[PDB]
RNA sequence: CGUUAGUUGCCAGCGGUUCGGCCGGGCACUCUAACGGGACUGCCCGCGAAAGCGGGAGGAAGGAGGGGACGACGUCUGGUCAGCAUGGCCCUUACGGCCUGGGCGACACACGUGCUACAAUGCCCACUACAAAGCGAUGCCACCCGGCAACGGGGAGCUAAUCGCAAAAAGGUGGGCCCAGUUCGGAUUGGGGUCUGCAACCCGACCCCAUGAAGCCGGAAUCGCUAGUAAUCGCGGAUCAGCCAUGCCGCGG
């Protein structure tokens, strides 16, 4: 059913299937699914509506979420702008973030490729 | 009352002690079955023993480490049939033709410099 | 009851030195519980031959401490003697135990 | 600048970290095995004549 | 092999039906190094042959074996002017290998999800004579044939 | 595999421990 | 990333601190890019070395916690 | 395989065992490490003038039993004046020196060598001694507690066949996922912290929460390896405060 934001998993298991949403990793669905005691086991597909809502409760309340977060880290970036530190401009010139190589590699963060010519 | 052989194979050493009777075989303290568990080949560890027709009329105690549990597997083969030489002189007659008396010469071999690996060399790629 | 340790680099004077003491605690002592080798601590260096780029090709080195050990249950000063002073080693070392 | 810098590399410094090992024979930053204070260089030399005791070729 | 004509490694006998043949089929399934495991997929094969048909594995085994080697086969030849594909026979030793070579290879192809089924069905199927390891048999033996014109260099 | 720092594999490679692979 | 301290300069401080009993300089020139900005010592314009020169920098409340070389970037057409 | 030798082996054999080879008792065995023995075409068949070649017996090992170290006169006017040494030439309020900061880490691109994957002969989680080289007293850190953890406390033992790094991992057994760009794969980025160091922006590694990219086995080309090898799986060391090691030199399964 309709978890978080205007989000509904299905058909397989709630640990796998909560994973579904932004901000929900293997790690936080194994928290839920004891804090509020649901066997992790079932398919969505048969549990109960009282479980379905102390999911849903324990969830939207312990953490921020489904695109509040990808409105927060939007937010975070913008800011990384500010003034202008380094990771800024680095957002800005769509470069590795993280102090590694663009002489190779640096390809998930760049456009596929972009060939030109050289060398005589 | 007692028999000794002494098995090895790379890196693994076979106290082995047999008795008559029974068929049981203790191995550091453990049934067989429960050492060598799911592993397929163990059977033939016990394969000295259905060459001579001993095949399971006597016990046997067995001590063996070193090493890895396929290569105590043919350690132990090696005792099994290095005992039962020294339970009977002409045991031997008829062990040689599946020669479970040769010790297995066989050892990992050496990482030389330069290769990868003992033999394995590099990518050459020449332009 | 003594307990002296002999480490070494040379492998045959220790066998040889320390089997003076084999021999002058079994003439003015008496019982011996052999000399006994405890396994050696090898040490290797590996450098590449050339003095540049010559990254394969290197040379192998190893500077191995011989570990050798005695026991003998017979502490008299009729034995501390010639094991008080008659030497034959010349780069030993020795730990004295009781 | 190797002179100035063999010196440098006795003395004790402002902060430890910018400490160093150096072949004490043939001067050397790079490559100086701690239990020698010798560059790899300096050394497979020594080892060569034997003024090095109890280290030999090793084989296996 | 310029000095001698190579031994041909000798196999162990088989731990259960006591044939090297199997052995040497069970060598082909094994990957990384895993014999355990490769061993328990073909002797698991051969329960799926119980619980499928009446007959006895082995004998499926062998006949299935037997009816994927080829006969002929085109071995390239260059000569100066064109590329010749010439039909010889088949030395016994090569059938042996390129038949057990291609069932594992049929086997994999398939579709079931699990080792020792793809295994299984490939045997069955194809000692019936309708294996995709006898498609990749019949072709050569094919090609062959089809070249039967060049068939006269034959070195 | 070896490359998840949150599978067993990720840290015996890594050679690291953690939540993923405690110290016995 | 530290939480003992934040490892900032002695002579940084020394001139932020007794700068600000009555102070509004901007000719206020440092090397010590490795200091983390301390909380709301703002207003003072810095000027940090890059290696080649002092940058300009006027700063604000919210690059706080942020060491101070991260706005005095290293190199050219990046 | 033998000889020599007992703070590592042991009911191998019997006694005690809070059932930890721990406690006496013993090196038989295993092992540790020093010296010896063994293989020579010596034996039998067959061919040959011989050397030797094909077989067979014995034997742990046959015909160079398996791996090293070991590189002939010389060739590439090969490499290195930046390891060092050295003729010659050039600088000598500077082509020497000392420091703070920056750079060696730049990034439209293009090759090399690798790592990790693209999955079900697989991934995940739980349990489950198969051990076979090395390192440790400005250190290895058992064990406790605090923390999901990195790590922080206290704190024992061992100048280390005695104590510690140390869990080997593939494997086995149970369970789970059901062919899905997935419970495959872990790039990218957000956040919060740990540690070393005067200091971690440029430029560290580690832990945790989140984020989950390309990748469905690779064109023409092209690399390695003939047996404990290849393929596959972990282990340690050197340099070193820490570390950008997926590299290197080594060990076994
Ligand atoms: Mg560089």
């Amino acid at each position: 059913a309709r978890i978080a934001g205007v989000e509904i998993p299905r058909n397989k298991r709630v640990d796998v299937a909560l994973t579904y949403i932004y901000g929900i990793g293997k790690a936080r669905a194994k928290e839920a699914l004891e804090k509020t005691g649901i066997n992790p086991a079932t398919r969505v597909k048969d549990l109960t509506e009282a479980e379905v809502v102390r999911l849903r409760e324990y969830v939207e309340n312990t953490w921020k979420l489904e695109g509040e977060l990808r409105a927060e880290v939007a937010a975070n970036i913008k800011r990384l702008m500010d003034i202008g530190c380094y990771r800024g401009l680095r957002h800005r010139r769509g470069l590795p973030v993280r102090g590694q190589r663009t002489r190779t590699n640096a390809r998930t963060r760049k456009g596929p490729r972009k060939t030109v010519a050289g060398k005589k | 009352e007692q028999y000794y052989g002494t098995g090895r194979r790379k890196e693994a050493v076979a106290r082995v002690f047999l008795r008559p009777g029974n068929g049981k075989v203790t191995v550091n303290g453990q049934d067989f079955n429960e050492y060598f568990q799911g592993l397929v080949r163990a059977v033939a560890a016990l394969e000295p023993l259905r060459a001579v027709d001993a095949l399971g009329r006597f016990d046997a105690y067995i001590t063996v480490r070193g090493g890895g549990k396929s290569g105590q597997i043919d350690a132990i083969k090696l005792g099994i049939a290095r005992a039962l030489v020294q339970y009977n002189p002409d045991y031997r007659a008829k062990l040689k033709p599946l020669g479970f008396l040769t010790r297995d010469a066989r050892v990992v071999e050496r990482k030389k410099y330069g290769k990868h690996k003992a033999r394995r060399a590099p990518q050459y790629s020449k332009r | 009851k003594i307990r002296i340790k002999l480490r070494g680099f040379d492998h045959k004077t220790l066998d040889a030195s320390a089997q003076k003491i084999v021999e002058a605690a079994r003439r003015s002592g008496a019982q011996v519980s052999g000399p006994i080798p405890l396994p050696t601590r090898v040490r290797r260096f590996t450098v590449i031959r050339g003095p540049f780029k010559h990254k394969d090709s290197r040379e192998h080195f190893e500077l191995r401490t011989h570990n050798r050990l005695v026991d003998i249950i017979n502490p008299n000063r009729k034995t501390i003697e010639q094991l008080m002073t008659l030497d034959l080693p010349t780069g030993v070392e020795i730990e004295i135990k009781t | 600048a190797r002179k100035a810098l063999i010196e440098k590399a006795k003395r004790t410094p402002k902060f430890k970290v910018r400490a160093y090992t150096r072949c004490v024979r043939c001067g050397r930053a790079r490559s100086v095995y701690r239990f020698f204070g010798l560059c790899r260089i300096c050394l497979r030399e020594l080892a060569h004549k034997g003024q090095l005791p109890g280290v030999r070729k090793a084989s296996w | 092999a310029r000095r001698r004509r190579a031994e041909v490694r000798q196999l162990q006998p088989d731990l259960v039906y006591g044939d090297v043949l199997v052995t040497a089929f069970i060598n082909k399934i094994m990957r990384d190094g895993k014999k355990n495991l490769a061993a328990r997929i073909f002797y698991d094969a051969c329960k799926i042959i119980q619980e499928k048909t009446g007959q006895e594995p082995l004998k499926v085994f062998k006949q299935a074996v037997e009816n994927v080697k080829p006969r002929m086969e085109v071995r390239s030849r260059r000569v100066g002017g064109a590329n010749y594909q010439v039909p010889m026979e088949v030395s016994p030793r090569r059938q042996q290998s390129l038949a057990l070579r291609w069932l594992v290879q049929a086997a994999n192809q398939r579709p079931e999800r699990r080792a020792a089924v793809r295994i299984a069905h490939e045997l069955m199927d194809a000692a019936e004579g309708k294996g995709g390891a006898v498609k990749k048999k019949e072709d050569v033996e094919r090609m062959a044939e089809a070249n039967r014109a060049y068939a006269h260099y034959r070195w | 595999g070896k490359g998840d720092r949150r599978t067993r594999r990720g840290k015996i490679w890594r050679g690291t421990y953690g939540k993923y692979r405690p110290r016995k | 990333s530290l939480k003992k301290g934040v490892f900032v300069d002695d002579h940084l401080l020394e001139k932020v601190l007794e700068l600000n009993a009555k102070g509004e300089k901007r000719l206020i020139k440092t090397w010590s890019r490795r200091s983390t900005i301390v909380p709301e010592m703002v207003g003072h314009t810095i000027a940090v070395y890059n290696g080649k020169q002092h940058v300009p920098v006027y700063i604000t409340e919210n690059m706080v916690g942020h060491k101070l070389g991260e706005f005095a970037p290293t190199r050219t057409y990046r």
